[PDB]
Order: C-alpha cells, then sequence, then structure tokens
C-alpha cells in the first residue's frame, strides 16, 4: 500500500503561519523529489515548491521567501513552512512525491506525480 | 541509392525517447554523409568502435540502425562495450564487440524546465541484466523480498521505472543528454546504406 500522511492546515487570519508536515506510508522521502502543488479556486492547480536531488529548491514566485521546504530523512518527513499568509494563498494544499517512481505511476496537475488527499488552507481578510 | 538518408528526423526530432523505451530506426536505401555529422561541432560524444568515422564515407551496410534516448550527462560513459551501472544494465546495453557510433550532445535547453521534467523515465530495477540490444517496456511491479505483492506498491513491492529530475540548474552530470547510437549491419545480402 502507498499512501501519503498529511498534517498541518486549516484557517488562519492574514499575516500568520501555517506547518505542513507530509509523511510517505510504504515508501520514503528519498525515493522521489518531495514537493506541493496548491489547488486555487476555479481548479487553478500550481507547483508550489519542490526539493530536488542535489539539494536545491524551487518556489513559486508568488511564495518565495515566505515559505520554505526543509525535509527530515530520519523521520522520514517533508515540511513547508508557510510565513505571512495572504488571502491569494487559500487553496488545497497537495504534498507530492515528484515523477514516476517506486509507489507506481501517478498523475496530478496534468503531469506525473503521486498526490493524496491533500490539506485544505483557508487565509481570512 | 540516391535519397540522401533520413537522420533529420531523428537527430532532430522534438520529443525524444526514455531509454527503457529506446526508439529504433530502421536506416536503408540511401546515402549517408557520416563525415557531415563527424565534423559538426554538434556533438561533444561522438565516439565510434570497430569503424573509423574518417573513413565511414567509403563503407556500403546491409542496414543502418539508429537508436535513440534521453539519458544523464554522466550516463553518457555507460553507452559503450563493457560498461556496467543502472543504463547498461537494466535501460540500454552494448555488446562487447559493438561496431557503431555513440553520439550524445547536452539537451538541458529542451529537456529540462522550471521546477522540473520528469516525463523521462529509466528502470531501476530488474531480475537480471538486460543482453545486448535487448528491450524492455514492462511494467510488473518489482518484488525486492519474499512477500509477493499483488499488483500493489509497497513495502519491498516497487513499480520499477524512475523520472529523472530534469531541472536546468542541475549541475551538467545530471543535465539531460541526448544520444544516438548507430549500428552497422553486414549480411550476405545486397547493401543499401553507402556513403558519398
Ligand atoms: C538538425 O538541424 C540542424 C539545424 O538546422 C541542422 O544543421 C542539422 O544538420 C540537422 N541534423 C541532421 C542529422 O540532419
Ligand atoms: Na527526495
Amino acid at each position: 500500500q502507498v499512501q501519503l500522511q498529511e498534517s498541518g492546515g486549516g484557517s488562519v487570519q492574514a499575516g500568520g503561519s501555517l506547518r505542513l508536515s507530509c509523511t510517505p506510508s510504504g515508501f520514503t522521502v528519498h525515493d522521489s523529489d518531495m514537493g506541493w502543488y496548491r489547488v486555487k479556486p476555479g481548479n487553478e492547480c500550481e507547483l508550489v515548491t519542490t526539493l530536488f536531488g542535489d539539494g536545491d529548491t524551487y518556489y513559486a514566485d508568488s511564495v518565495k521567501d515566505r515559505f520554505i521546504i526543509s525535509q527530515d530523512n530520519a523521520k522520514n518527513t517533508v515540511y513547508l513552512q508557510m510565513n505571512n499568509l495572504k488571502p491569494e494563498d487559500t487553496a488545497k494544499y497537495h504534498c507530492v512525491a515528484r515523477g514516476v517512481g517506486v509507489y507506481g505511476m501517478h498523475w496530478f496537475c496534468g503531469e506525473y506525480n503521486f498526490a493524496g488527499q491533500g490539506t485544505q488552507v483557508t487565509v481570512s481578510s | 541509392i540516391t535519397n540522401l538518408c533520413p537522420f533529420g528526423e531523428v537527430f532532430n526530432a522534438t520529443r525524444f525517447a526514455s531509454v527503457y523505451a529506446w526508439n529504433r530506426k530502421r536506416i536503408s536505401n540511401c546515402v549517408a554523409d557520416y563525415s557531415v555529422l563527424y565534423n559538426s561541432a554538434s556533438f561533444s560524444t561522438f565516439k565510434c568502435y570497430g569503424v573509423s568515422p574518417t573513413k565511414l564515407n567509403d563503407l556500403c551496410f546491409t542496414n543502418v540502425y539508429a537508436d535513440s534516448f534521453v539519458i544523464r550527462g554522466d550516463e553518457v560513459r555507460q553507452i559503450a562495450p563493457g560498461q556496467t551501472g543502472k543504463i547498461a544494465d537494466y535501460n540500454y546495453k552494448l555488446p562487447d564487440d559493438f561496431t557503431g557510433c555513440v553520439i550524445a550532445w547536452n539537451s538541458n535547453n529542451l529537456d529540462s524546465k522550471v521546477g522540473g521534467n520528469y516525463n523521462y523515465l529509466y528502470r531501476l530495477f530488474r531480475k537480471s541484466n538486460l543482453k545486448p540490444f535487448e528491450r524492455d517496456i514492462s511494467t510488473e511491479i518489482y518484488q525486492a523480498g519474499s512477500t509477493p505483492c499483488n499488483g500493489v506498491e509497497g513495502f519491498n513491492c516497487y513499480f520499477p521505472l524512475q523520472s529523472y529530475g530534469f531541472q536546468p540548474t542541475n549541475g551538467v552530470g545530471y543535465q539531460p543528454y541526448r544520444v544516438v547510437v548507430l549500428s552497422f549491419e553486414l549480411l550476405h545480402a545486397p547493401a543499401t546504406v553507402c556513403g558519398p
């Protein structure tokens, strides 16, 4: 069985922070590059971040320096630290294993990616 | 033999195959100017075995095969006789006595994407090594232990393919390289692919 255990979302006021935690079950964060997509109102999918194998990071221009991805291999967990949140950050956030890997050939947001249920984030006025 | 051999469709294809599902094109009934390719400053690898590139224009073969795919830059060394590693072992295997040329060039500008391109795959698990020129496109779950998998990925139950993650700021060893392997076949049968 393969799955992602996701936590840390919910409701927060603008200017606040959240921390998402994502732990694979049946495989590890070492198997593929980990990241997050977010599905904004209107079913608008956007790649938020990815931690590449080489240790480099991608961020969407709109979240750079406010959001930080990190990984703890020993804990088999990847984290998204979300600071200084804004109303336009409201979305369903989806941890992903990018690409094809030991967990199978899956799709998310039109590309190869293994997602799960995700975590709603709602940022109020 | 008046037509020019259709190499452009191979070398200039918009999309390349994943290495596990490497493409093969038969070239026949045509005139090939190998020297023009060889004296192309377009290639960072142009390595021939059992033939001289400076003499290939002199020779006729029965058929030529042009195999193509993408791999990492630090994997191009595996596309040669006598090599080991996940590409030679489980994806694309040359024979010890290969007669042909291995051609490669950096394709970061075409094959990387911002955020990562994961559409190029390689086979990471296999029960045995490929024989020379074998192709395996199967996707059965790899049973790494003594528990059977029942078609479900999980602990010691691996889907056998893996994405490369090509993103533009990868170091050059982790960048995508396009590869063409030319093999030269002489049967006891007429000979249809000549140099000028
Ligand atoms: C591919 O296109 C380039 C660019 O125009 C051309 O110069 C080159 O000869 C082509 N390669 C082959 C194998 O025809
Ligand atoms: Na990883």
